[PDB]
């Protein structure tokens, strides 16, 4: 129970790795975000062309 | 067969010796598991984003 035991550890490891996975997936978020932003950008330009056309 | 003592002795070398190899298994899948997951997401990643 103490922070030296094997539990105490295990579960400061386990809260280490998600913030971790935690920083990966802002990452991968804010990635996703900018492809997302072009696609709508480039989705946007392909129905003002079929408008102009 | 006389001196039970350090069959005792071999049998809990045994014991511990099967609790390293499962240890050692144990972290060699888990090696292989990250391996496996930081290859489909970089994959991923590399997909979406190009």
């Amino acid at each position: 129970l103490a922070d030296d035991g094997i539990i105490d550890n295990a579960q400061d490891n386990v809260n280490a790795t998600l913030k971790s996975l935690t920083k990966q997936y802002l990452s991968v978020s804010n990635s996703i975000d900018e492809t997302v932003a072009r696609y709508k950008a480039q989705f946007t330009q392909l129905d003002t062309m079929m408008s102009k056309l | 067969t006389e001196n039970p003592l350090q069959k005792i002795d071999a049998a809990l070398a045994q014991v511990d010796t099967l609790r390293s190899d499962l240890g050692a298994v144990q972290n060699r899948f888990n090696s292989a598991i990250t391996n496996l997951g930081n290859t489909v997401n970089n994959l991923t990643s590399a997909r979406s984003r190009i």
